[PDB]
RNA sequence: AGUGAUUCUGCGACGCUUGCCAACGCCAGAUCACUCUGGUUCAAUGUCGGGGCGCUAAAUCACUUGCAUACGACUUGG
RNA sequence: AAGCGUUGGAUUGUUCACCCACUAAUAGGGAACGUGAGCUGGGUUUAGACCGUCGUGAGACAGGUUAGUUUUACCCUACUG
RNA sequence: UUUCUAGCGAAACCACAGCCAAGGGAACGGGCUUGGCAAAAAUAGCGGGGAAAGAAGACCCUGUUGAGCUUGACUCUAGUUU
RNA sequence: ACUGGAACCGGUACGGACUCAGGGAAUCCGACUGUCUAAUUAAAACAGAGGUGACAGAUGGUCCUUGCGGACGUUGACUGUC
RNA sequence: GCCUCUAGUCGAUAGAAUAAUGUAGGUAAGGGAAGUCGGCAAACUAGAUCCGUAACUUCGGGAAAAGGAUUGGCUCCAGUG
RNA sequence: GCCGUUGCGACAAGGUCGUAACGAGUAGGAAGGUCGUGGCGGUUGCGUUGAAGGCUGAGCGUAGGCUCGGCUGGAGCUUCCGUCAGUGCAGAUCGUAAUGGUAGUAGCAAAUAUUCAAGUUCGAUCCUUGAAGACUGAAGUGG
RNA sequence: ACGUUUCCGACCCGUCUUGAAACACGGAUUGCGGAGUGCUUGUCUACUGCGAGUCAAAGGGUGUUAAAACCUUGCGGCGAA
RNA sequence: UAAAUAUCGACUCGAUUGCGAUAGCGAACAAGUACCGUGAGGGAAAGUUGCAAAGGACUUUGAAGAGAGAGUUCAAGAGAACGUGAAAUCGCUGGAGUGGAACCGGAGACAGUUGAU
């Protein structure tokens, strides 16, 4: 439903994937996907298990704003970053997307390279929080499109 | 509005900004003046506070009400092992004030010594210095190296030795040595460089920078506490207990107007690591290693002929066993045990007769600082106690 | 070889040139009247190719240490 | 010549005042009569209640008395690290 | 608890914005004038300032605006007496 | 089943935890128990028993209802209300 | 009040760490209200047996006034149908 | 030098031109508007070979605004003459709908407490089984 | 030309006010909606028709592109004292 | 005691210089409905695929949402919340600036745009 920001140089030797409407936080997913950008697929996935298991930091560039400090955000000239699991779950869900269809349409995988991704801002899901004084408060959920298109590079 | 009554602002504003020392160890921001009619020696060691203990002396003091009594002070241990002469350095006037003109560095520098230059040592090639040491047996290397020594007799005015600790005599976890510049007064610049060159690759003890009966200074980090409000880093009187937020605070933090907080006022954040320069710490005693013969008994005295070293009963606490030369420093010293202690020379004229005292060590306290100790001494131990079920089933 | 407020000087040695007279004697020189050329003005750097000598490191993460620590940071070791 | 000090208390909400005591000294003031998202709430300063005087009365009284909710910083700056 | 992490995730407030001294000004400037100055991005605290936020001042006055109550105010009235 | 008593024993201690008023001398106000401003005032305020006074013998008194009629009253001065 | 049996629950977003400020608990040498408008808050007291108990009084109270001693375990003795 | 206003003047024209002087402005008053909007009676035209609407390059006008180009869109729109009006927004603590910085921030801290092995599942701190450890504690977290 | 860079100038609008950039109030942002109208009665002014007259009412007659248009007044309104 | 007169409340009709989905009745639609209050009573929002469902068969990754291909169609960037699809707000790519505001008027320069019988 959400068309790609970008096309790529040649659709021949590149492959795409898409989701909308994804319930994550858009702002933990957009830092996540902007750390991938440029790396070859398999680094890509190697960073997010990395990011699971706490062994590489994703660094908060934008949307920073009370973020802690890490000793592992020095790799990424930054002093603050985290570890956002869900995103890193939602990623590797869409990259597998995308590696499929690269094998659907006969490329290499193994010389795939990220050269565009992209996360946007979904319309809200509503829900209700009770405060003080009997009032009533938005509790608003920010979900996400994502979208990667893989090249092939010689 | 003025004030009702008056007090005395809390703190001095001369020690600020409280913040963590820039370094670990101990800057010496001063050396004692240069006089040139002297003897060449040093003015300053390195050292580690290895504990605390107590003492009793005869005091010397005409007119005192404990003249002629004996006394019971607090003391603090440094350790002292030698240090080892690895380079000469030596800094002109300028407009802008001095600067280093040139760095001498000896032909064979030890691993430790290279150590410092490395945040991976182990993981590294270690590389340092492996092409500056061949110089020194090249032909142009050594002009080179002739050539700089010139230039540190001709153009400076002050000549500092780099000297570094030797951690592996200490059987500890560290490896890494710990490099200091210090200057050397007495003589000529030709003769500070002359000495300097001679001594390069040599070990200098600390009873030849420091003597008994002196005044020193200690220059290191003081112990640090972390993050503290201001009760206990500012010391302000404590808020009443009906307070509401909290009363471990300052409750005016400014007038209206200046229409901002002034940096004198107090407020929650570092406490301790803070660099310090302690003047006019008297030398008790200058106690020669205890793994060589001289230092066999160096925790006895001429009236305590019990043959004991100065470490404690069951070591040093945190710190562990001095085996090495140690200066007992009469009071408290800067930093917790372990800490890396800079001695220098005091750069004052001392003319007080606690300076000139002399001090006659009568008893060294060495039971056990981990509990309350009861003996000085494991054979002291035994004899008292008698025979134990360990020792009935030793036999 | 000298110069200490790091570059700059003196002495050589070796190269490339550089003055005047016969003498504008002799050959070339011209873009039509000036419009950014000194009628190719000079400097600073980046990068890509070839060559000539020439060298063959470290930080960081994760563990570990506790003199340090809200988190970073600090002090240690492999 | 403001570098540095200029206190502990009894009574009063008290600023003042007065007294006891020590002291080198017990100097005077400003900063929105500095300082309530710093406190407290004794006083003042709502609604309950009592007294005196005043008023035909409802009620009044810098006259006295008793009890009476003290909210929010996560923003910018300043300051501290 | 705060702190750091994973997941989840509001609100108040907001002309534009946020370093000062003096001046003059609607007589207490973040902006104007003259000076002092002026170097990323950030974490934890803090309560000096934003004459900070909450509320078209419950104090005072004005209005030919009210309401509760009182009476020797004006005009009436249930009821009652004759 | 409870009560009184005697030897001996230990240990920092015996209502070994738990449960449960500090005490006293005075002054002011209200006699007391009680009630009350739900969501800032629990009081010296209100009530109270006790005291005094007023009206009323029923063809009456005090009240309600537009009116009809009704309440005290299944009452009758040791009663009824104020 | 505290512990347990039958029956029922472990449902209160979790993990690491234990800075300042906090909320709620626990202590503190010597002094003992000097704090504060004010002993606010906290501390002190306490069960049971025996003994003892003032002014005042409406003769009923005050009164648990005030204030002392005892208290465990074990082995026994005596009494009470 | 140019624009306009005012006065005067020339010309067979609700127009053009000439000439001299002049041009501050709140509250307020007038004038002009081939400035803009929506109807009606008429008139002039354009349109699935692409209208309205929307986004935005070359110009025009002192301005209100207008024309054209390019892209989107798919069915209406329009000149001029009279006349009419529910005819022009930055505000009204305006109405209504949507959206920001704050901000991945405040925070999700009362009621003692969970752990081990296994089952199921793509997936288990939280569902189920067993073992353990605790709690309500009969004026119960029971019936 | 709503790009950058230089030199000069440059305080945030609306409003009440003698005086606002004000430490006076409203205004976080954007879209759409949003306020001198209708009618009766006067008066003056401009234009049109007729003119000592003018307009005619209710009504009637006719009209089928019939709520229109067209015709129609001893009498009524205003004017002529 | 009929007629001439009043009146669209009810039933049945014809029109319009009216509104065109925040307008017009509150209601163009399962509107006096959902929902609220103990009750009297209060009371919304909500129109649009396409000519025709022809409403996306089949292959492929995934547990699935969903995606990559394909097909239908004048067209699907008309794909079901579906005509058009504005502003605010927001993400990416490239260029350029970046010392305690940013914007703005005047005057050039640069970049850029455009015209030249």
């Amino acid at each position: 439903k959400v068309h790609y920001s970008r096309a790529p140089e040649n659709s021949t030797k590149s492959c795409k994937a898409r989701g909308s409407d994804l319930r994550v936080h858009f702002k933990n997913t957009h830092e996540a996907a902007m750390a991938l950008r440029g790396m070859p697929l398999r680094r890509a996935q190697a960073f997010l298990n990395h990011v699971k298991e706490h062994k590489e930091i994703v660094p908060f560039r934008r949307f920073h704003g009370g973020i802690g400090r890490a000793a592992q955000t020095k790799q990424w000239n930054t002093t603050q970053g985290r570890w956002p699991v869900k995103s890193a779950d939602f990623l590797l869900d869409l990259l597998k997307n995308a590696e499929s269809n690269a094998e659907y349409k006969g490329l290499d995988v193994d010389h795939l390279v990220i050269e565009h991704i992209n996360v946007q801002r979904a319309a809200k899901l509503r829900r209700r929080t009770y405060r003080a004084h009997g009032r009533i408060n938005p509790y608003m959920s920010s979900p996400c499109h994502i979208e990667v298109i893989l090249a092939e590079k010689e | 509005s003025h004030r009702k009554f008056s007090a005395p602002r809390h703190g001095h504003m001369g020690f600020t900004p409280k913040k963590r020392s820039r370094t670990y160890r101990g800057r010496i921001k001063a050396f004692p003046k240069d006089d040139k009619s002297k003897p060449i020696h040093l003015t300053a060691f390195l050292g580690y506070k290895a504990g605390m203990t107590h003492i009793v002396r005869d005091v010397d003091k005409p007119g005192s009400k404990v003249n002629k009594k004996e006394v019971v002070e607090a003391v603090t241990i440094v350790e002292t092992p030698p240090m080892v002469i690895a380079g000469v350095t030596g800094y002109v006037d300028t407009p802008q004030g001095p600067r280093a003109l040139t760095t001498i560095w000896a032909e064979h520098l030890s691993e430790e010594a290279r150590r410092r230059f490395y945040s991976n040592w182990a993981k590294s090639k270690k590389k340092a210095f492996t092409k500056y040491a061949k110089k020194w047996q090249d032909e142009d290397g050594k002009k080179l190296i002739e050539a700089d020594f010139a230039k540190l007799k001709k153009y400076c005015s002050s000549i500092r030795v780099i000297a570094h600790t030797q951690m592996k005599i200490l059987r500890r976890r560290q490896k890494k040595a710990h490099l200091v510049e210090i200057q050397v007064n007495g003589g000529t610049i030709e003769q500070k460089v002359d000495w300097a060159r001679e001594h390069l690759e040599k070990q200098v003890q600390v009873d030849t920078v420091f003597a008994q009966d002196e005044m020193i200074d200690t220059i290191g980090v003081t112990r640090g506490h972390g993050f503290k409000g201001v009760t206990s880093r500012w010391h302000t009187k404590k808020l009443p207990r009906k307070t509401h937020k909290g009363l471990r605070k300052v409750a005016c933090i400014g007038a209206w107007h200046p229409s901002r907080v002034a940096f004198t006022v107090a407020r929650a954040g570092q406490k301790g690591f803070h660099h310090r320069t302690i003047i006019n710490n008297k030398i008790y005693r200058i106690g020669k290693s205890a793994l060589t013969e001289e230092g066999k008994n160096n925790g006895s005295t001429e009236f305590d002929l019990t043959q004991k070293t100065i470490t404690p009963m069951g070591g040093f606490p945190r710190y562990g066993i001095v085996n090495q030369d140690y200066i007992m420093l009469r009071g408290a010293v800067l930093g917790p045990k372990k800490r890396l202690i800079t001695l220098r020379k005091s750069l004052i004229t001392q003319t007080k007769r606690v300076a000139h005292e002399k001090i006659n060590l009568k008893w060294i306290d060495t039971s056990s600082k981990t509990g309350h100790g009861r003996f000085q001494t494991t054979a002291e131990k035994r004899a008292f106690m008698g025979k134990l079920k360990r020792d009935f089933l030793a036999e």
